[PDB]
């Protein structure tokens, strides 16, 4: 049978990054076909793996990562970056070896009010390890003073939204990102 | 408590660039718009941004300055750290904010009218301004002249007093001798060694510069006052200062009207290119996109898809009201956008590389954290778009563009005539902005009484512009309120330090473009070089102090006089020349009314 692709490339709705969520691809035969025949992705990336080979190849298992970052954030999913999405959002591994795909959605992301959905986490104790999710909307302590609930001097709530207006610029517009993880039932 | 403020400062840059960006986009519905419903949105959206900017003002000062070592951190802080116009009390801020808005009413909504012709009356734009700027007439400029004086300029006298004792009892507050001081604290940097700056240093360095501008102006001067004395003979004297309703504008600001009457050689074809790009069947679009190519020739990026569509660079072609103003506008978000209803001319020509200079400038400092998204000071963002006018506007560029013809001869009298026109403008408003910032220092400084105000004014203006008052004026009188800067509440020493920095921006350019003519022949076209020598320092934004912005480029730590008398050192020696049977200088007792 073939792969699911369509379900997280084609999906609806697109997670935030902080939230992103990740899909386990099993018993099926791939088709990378339809991932390079399309001028629709504005990065396209593969690290460890070549974007061709690869329809000659098998693997244990693939991971799909999916999440949705702005224009000047697609820079930081990948190997070796220190931003804030790749610090305290989606990281990395350095051995990572797998593709990154991701393209622009300023027409079904950004709204003329200003899509505020779409949301990214700005503090957080110490960095995520690779592939590590964090969901919690836990007051940040900044400083040495107890939050006890309630924000305000030196508590910050750590999720902040992008806020797309769709007049941005290019590095403000919405990207949504699909991240695909190769680990050693896949083949070509 | 550094890494304390490191979270602060994260918390405001990705909140403030969202209310900033409704505020500004609100802001543009009004300058494209021009309704009562947009009107209100942005002053809704006005006032969200303040009070946004008020709480993150006071719980900024709970950060001491002291306290911070990484001083990327530092600057940042002391931006935010601002009691503003909330230092006053609620019913100080709502009338300072309540004549602030009536003094700009009064200048954009008075109108005076003919006495000859009562149902003929004109306001400022374009009523009185097309008289200063064209008539011959003494007596029906001297009407512009004085009935903008007398009839604007009255009304804003009472507000104007109480303006200048509410602005100081916020800049006193605030640690500030005076409002004026505030102004001065553009250009104050502490706290880097060999690159500080003192606001007090402001005042020795620009009247240390005006004085190598002297010996310039007064040979204008004097071949100003020879040409003037032809157009209105038996109303000038030889020796005496000019008299203002006859210096080619409303206040004497630019001389640029005078060239009808100035031009050394009028017999030679004059550079004005307007009929030819209406021959040659040119746009708006078609301006911009000539602008366009010419900051890619130098290695800077090309314009975003969203300025060719959300930008307003035609008249408002449709049933719109829109004020016509050129500015750039950098709405943030990576949206940059320009306003301004251009016409087929050669003027809108130059002002779109201008504009767009603004813009490339709004570009390059992006990546900068939202506290540091601004010029060095307040005068690096108007010279970054005065040395796009300069390239643009030498004849080796417009040939190459296609606006002159291929074989217009460039003689050396050419070239006078070109220097001219650009001393009337450029050299011509040196003294008049340097005297008018200088009053209004005095006056904020507690130097000028108010039973002296106009007294004193016309005494500066006789012995640093050398410019006589037509009519006399008591203390009844507003003739400074009666211009624009002044009655708007803006800094106006701006343009003086914009003038040197857009020649020294100049010469440094055209060095790293490697050119050997004039400096007024000089087009950093083609030069990657210059363009990554600017890039260096535009990038920098407001983080670097401007005067090492200013050491990056040119290679100074302050404003130096000689790039610009170098510009003008051709037409200096064509004057002296001139001026050999001439008086130059002039007597500040001449009046023509005594
Ligand atoms: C550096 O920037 C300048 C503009 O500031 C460029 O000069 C102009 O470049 C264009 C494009 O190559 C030339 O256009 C072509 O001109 C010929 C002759 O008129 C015409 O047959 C073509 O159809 C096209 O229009 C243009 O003439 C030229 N301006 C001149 C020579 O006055 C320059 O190319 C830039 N780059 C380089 C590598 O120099
Ligand atoms: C101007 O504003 C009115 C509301 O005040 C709106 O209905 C109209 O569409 C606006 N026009 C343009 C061209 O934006
Ligand atoms: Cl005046
Ligand atoms: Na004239
Ligand atoms: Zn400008």
């Amino acid at each position: 049978n073939l792969c699911p692709f369509g379900e997280v490339f084609n999906a609806t709705k697109f997670p935030s990054v902080y939230a992103w969520e990740r899909k386990k691809i099993s018993n099926c035969v791939a088709d990378y076909s339809v991932l390079y025949n399309s001028t629709f992705f504005s990065t396209f990336k593969c690290y460890g793996v070549s974007a061709t080979k690869l329809n000659d190849l098998c693997f244990s298992n693939v991971y799909a990562d999916s999440f949705v970052v702005k224009g000047d954030d697609v820079r930081q999913i990948a190997p070796g970056q220190t931003g804030v999405i790749a610090d305290y959002n989606y990281k990395l591994p350095d051995d990572f070896m797998g593709c990154v795909l991701a393209w622009n959605t300023r027409n079904i992301d950004a709204t003329s009010t200003g899509n505020y959905n779409y949301k990214y986490r700005l503090f957080r104790k110490s960095n995520l390890k690779p592939f590590e999710r964090d969901i919690s909307t836990e007051i940040y302590q900044a400083g040495s003073t107890p939050c006890n609930g309630v924000e305000g001097f030196n508590c910050y709530f750590p999720l902040k939204s992008y806020g797309f207006h769709p007049t941005n610029g290019v590095g403000y517009q919405p990207y949504r990102v699909v991240v695909l993880s190769f680990e050693l039932t896949v083949c070509g | 408590t550094e890494e304390n403020a490191k979270t602060f400062l994260n918390n405001f840059n990705q909140e403030a660039e969202d209310l900033s960006y409704q505020s500004s986009l609100a802001s543009w519905n009004y300058n494209t718009n021009i309704t009562e419903e947009n009107v209100q949105n942005m002053n809704n959206a006005g006032d969200k941004w303040s009070a946004f900017l008020k709480e993150q003002s006071k719980t900024a000062q709970s950060f001491s300055l002291q306290e911070i070592q990484t001083p990327i951190i530092k600057r940042q802080l002391q931006a935010l750290q601002q009691n503003g116009s909330s230092v006053l009390s609620e019913d100080k801020s709502k009338r300072l904010n309540t004549i602030l808005n009536t003094m700009s009413t009064i200048y954009s909504t008075g109108k005076v009218c003919n006495p000859d012709n009562p149902q003929e009356c004109l306001l400022l734009e374009p009523g009185l301004n097309e008289i200063m700027a064209n008539s011959l007439d003494y007596n029906e400029r001297l009407w512009a002249w004085e009935s903008w004086r007398s009839e604007v300029g009255k009304q804003l006298r009472p507000l104007y007093e109480e303006y200048v004792v509410l602005k100081n009892e916020m800049a006193r507050a605030n640690h500030y001798e005076d409002y004026g001081d505030y102004w001065r604290g553009d250009y104050e940097v502490n706290g880097v060694d060999g690159y500080d700056y003192s606001r007090g240093q402001l005042i020795e360095d620009v009247e240390h510069t005006f004085e190598e501008i002297k010996p310039l102006y007064e040979h204008l001067h004097a071949y100003v006052r020879a040409k003037l004395m032809n157009a209105y003979p038996s109303y000038i004297s030889p020796i005496g200062c000019l008299p203002a309703h006859l210096l080619g504008d409303m206040w004497g600001r630019f001389w640029t009207n005078l060239y009808s009457l100035t031009v050394p050689f009028g017999q030679k074809p004059n550079i004005d290119v307007t009929d030819a790009m209406v021959d040659q069947a040119w746009d708006a679009q078609r301006i911009f996109k000539e602008a366009e190519k010419f900051f890619v020739s130098v290695g800077l990026p090309h314009m975003t898809q969203g300025f060719w569509a959300n930008s307003m660079l035609t008249e408002p072609a449709d049933g719109r009201k829109v004020v016509c103003h050129p500015t750039a506008w950098d709405l943030g978000h990576g949206d940059f956008r320009i306003k301004m209803c251009t016409k087929v001319t050669m003027d809108d020509f130059l002002t779109a590389h201008h504009e767009m200079g603004h813009i490339q400038y709004d570009m390059a400092y992006a990546a900068q954290p939202f506290l540091l998204r601004n010029g060095a000071n307040e005068g690096f963002h108007e010279a970054v778009g005065e040395i796009m006018s300069l390239s643009a506007a030498t004849p080796k560029h417009l040939k190459s563009i296609g606006l002159l013809s291929p074989d217009f001869q460039e003689d050396n009298e050419t070239e006078i005539n070109f220097l001219l026109k650009q001393a009337l403008t450029i050299v011509g408003t040196l003294p008049f902005t340097y005297m008018l910032e200088k009053w209004r220092w005095m006056v904020f400084k507690g130097e000028i009484p108010k039973d002296q105000w106009m007294k004193k004014w016309w005494e500066m203006k006789r012995e640093i512009v050398g410019v006589v008052e037509p009519v006399p004026h008591d203390e009844t009188y507003c003739d400074p309120a009666s211009l624009f800067h002044v009655s708007n509440d803006y800094s106006f020493i701006r343009y003086y330090t914009r003038t040197l920095y857009q020649f020294q921006f100049q010469e440094a350019l055209c060095q790293a473009a490697k050119h050997e003519g004039p400096l007024h022949k000089c087009d950093i076209s083609n030069s990657t070089e210059a363009g990554q020598k600017l890039f260096n320092m535009l990038r920098l934004g407001k983080s670097e102090p401007w005067t090492l912005a200013l050491e990056n480029v040119v290679g100074a730590k302050n404003m130096n006089v000689r790039p610009l008398l170098n510009y003008f050192e051709p037409l200096f020696t064509w004057l002296k020349d001139q001026n050999k049977n001439s008086f130059v200088g002039w007597s500040t007792d001449w009046s023509p009314y005594a």
